[PDB]
RNA sequence: CUUUCU
RNA sequence: GUGGGAGAGGGUGGUGGAAUUCCCGGAGUAGCGGUGAAAUGCGCAGAUACCGGGAGGAACGCCGAUGGCGAAGGCAGCCACCUGGUCCACCCGUGACGCUGAGGCGCGAAAGCGUGGGGAGCAAACCGGAUUAGAUACCCGGGUAGUCCACGCCCUAAACGAUGCGCGCUAGGUCUCUGGGUCUCCUGGGGGCCGAAGCUAACGCGUUAAGCGCGCCGCCUGGGGAGUACGGCCGCAAGGC
């Protein structure tokens, strides 16, 4: 309920699970999905599959508010993240563009033990 | 800081003979003059260490000269001193 | 007396007047800190590398005065207090190290 | 790896002092507001020091960025 | 994954 | 002395953008998260993912080096101010004014202590989840001191080159940072590698000596007991010498 068309999907990915968000040419979300959405509960959930699974998840849901061209935004990494892309370059929707906009510090906060190391 | 006219004015207020750079006067004078100006400097920042040392080096090329002008010549020495403001 | 550069940049929104008003300040300002202008380099509008203040445009300024080491501060902790500024830099003067010449 | 060519060549008797210079500086930037190694830009330890100084000026100008998106992928 | 001892 | 040079050397004030957390509005729905698997935990009082605005703390991506600066500890966003060290050229001045250095004085990473402040992220202790034969651990979810600032202590360290300081002398080759030059090479200061002679138990060192020599200081004298006991001195204490 809706009609947009020209949209927008975001992709986060990683290391522990994907999952993408159709959006307005404003940025305010109409339809989002992920791994978990469909099925698959913890580990399943990262694998580039259930990324596939969730990425079109998002466009057939969206294909309902009528979007057709959409701009890509990756951000992370993960087993998943190019994959997903795939999907929705496929699904139906046009991918008019990707673009890498993962978000990176310039150092400032500590991270965890999980990550720390640098010296 | 220390304006070439602020230095050279004081060479030239104590060289031993016109043109005098490396006296042993000049060079005293010079040093409380730059130890002056540091001296002041650490009266705010009395954290920046690093700049201390610089300065206790100074103090000591300073008594260091000094000491040998009190052995050499005893009187411009006693000169020196009354003329500067050295040993309060 | 040590020759500086003054960046300046303000609301690039202002009209003739309100901009004119702006200036005004600048100008005393400098010469309120014995601001001695050298000369000067008005832009005006540039399309900003990102977003400053909101606004995606900048309208520039660049005085290179010559001025008391001991005030160069108190002059931009004056100029920055303007509202329609949004940046200040006074950069000191630099012989042009060239390159690839 | 960084075998295209060295940005000073395709460039002029340019002042890497002036943080002003957009259109020459923005050359020394990859696809995103990262100052480009001496591999790519191709000036000594002593020229390459200066630009990078000059550059992050520019960026608080706001002439210069400080990151972009990288677009692709 | 932890995954002892002679 | 004069004229130059480079630099994350130190101190103060300011200031830039990125990210995290929280708060506000929007949009949107059933999960998110986390792991080897999981669970704890958070989410329909609507979380996660997305956009916009705000507040706040701490750190400073790229450049960045195999780099630079400092006596060491140590020092990296940007700006100005204050300030130390140091190298080169010119041979211009003084005329052995030199070296070392028992005590003394100062500086001294982290943790720690006192008073006040600050607290976003992180995280001893602690509280839980998991794993295990057991888990007072490793993994996961929380989390206080602390981490940050000021002022005053503490005085330690694989405080490492495990190599005290200064000076003279003893093949070169190569890379590099910074100055000067007659600037495809010369020359001075600094960082590296290979290597003459030589040295070394060996490994290695080798004009940045661990070579050849001289000056001064510190230190060693088999292992454990023990950096303990005792005495002394210092400290608020922990504790140090
Ligand atoms: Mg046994
Ligand atoms: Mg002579
Ligand atoms: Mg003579
Ligand atoms: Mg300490
Ligand atoms: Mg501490
Ligand atoms: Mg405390
Ligand atoms: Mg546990
Ligand atoms: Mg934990
Ligand atoms: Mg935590
Ligand atoms: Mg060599
Ligand atoms: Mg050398
Ligand atoms: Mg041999
Ligand atoms: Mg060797
Ligand atoms: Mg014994
Ligand atoms: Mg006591």
């Amino acid at each position: 309920k809706r009609q947009v068309a020209s949209g927008r999907a975001y992709i986060h990915a990683s290391y522990n699970n994907t999952i993408v968000t159709i959006t307005d040419p404003d940025g305010n979300p109409i339809t989002w999905s992920s791994g978990g959405v469909i099925g698959y509960k913890g580990s399943r959930k990262g694998t580039p599959y259930a990324a596939q699974l969730a990425a079109l998840d998002a466009a057939k849901k969206a294909m309902a508010y009528g979007m057709q061209s959409v701009d890509v935004i990756v951000r992370g990494t993960g087993a998943g993240r190019e994959q997903a892309i795939r999907a929705l370059q496929a699904s139906g929707l046009q991918v008019k563009s990707i673009v890498d906009d993962t978000p990176v510090p310039h150092n400032g906060c500590r991270p965890k033990k999980k990550f720390r190391k640098a010296s | 800081p220390i304006t070439k006219e602020e230095k050279q004015k004081v060479i030239q207020e104590f060289a031993r003979f016109p043109g005098d750079t490396g006296s042993t006067e000049v060079q005293v004078a010079l040093l409380t003059l730059r130890i002056n100006r540091l001296s002041e400097h650490l009266k705010v920042h009395k954290k920046d260490h690093h700049s201390h040392r610089g300065l206790l080096m100074m103090v000591g090329q300073r008594r260091r000269l000094l000491r040998y002008l009190q052995r050499e010549d005893p009187e411009r020495y006693r000169a020196l001193i009354e003329k500067l403001g050295i040993r309060g | 007396m040590r020759r500086y550069e003054v960046n300046i940049v303000l609301n690039p929104n202002l009209d003739q007047s309100q901009l004119a008003l702006e200036k005004e300040i600048i100008q005393r300002a400098l010469e309120n800190y014995g601001a001695r202008v050298e000369k000067v380099e008005e832009l005006g509008l540039r399309r900003l590398a990102y977003p400053i203040a909101k606004d995606p445009q900048g309208y520039f300024l660049w005085y290179q005065v010559e001025m008391p080491e001991d005030r160069v501060n108190d002059l931009a902790r004056e100029l920055r207090i303007r509202d329609n500024v949004r940046r200040v830099m006074v950069v000191k003067s630099q012989e042009p190290f060239l390159a690839n010449a | 790896p960084s075998r295209k060519a060295k940005v000073k060549a395709t460039l002029g008797e340019f002042d890497l002092r002036d943080y002003r210079n957009v259109e020459v500086l923005k050359r020394f930037l990859s696809e995103t507001g990262k100052i480009l190694p001496r591999r790519r830009t191709g000036l000594s330890g002593k020229e390459q020091r200066i630009l990078a100084k000059t550059i992050k000026r520019a960026r608080i100008l706001g002439l210069l960025p400080f990151t972009e998106k990288l677009v692709r992928k």
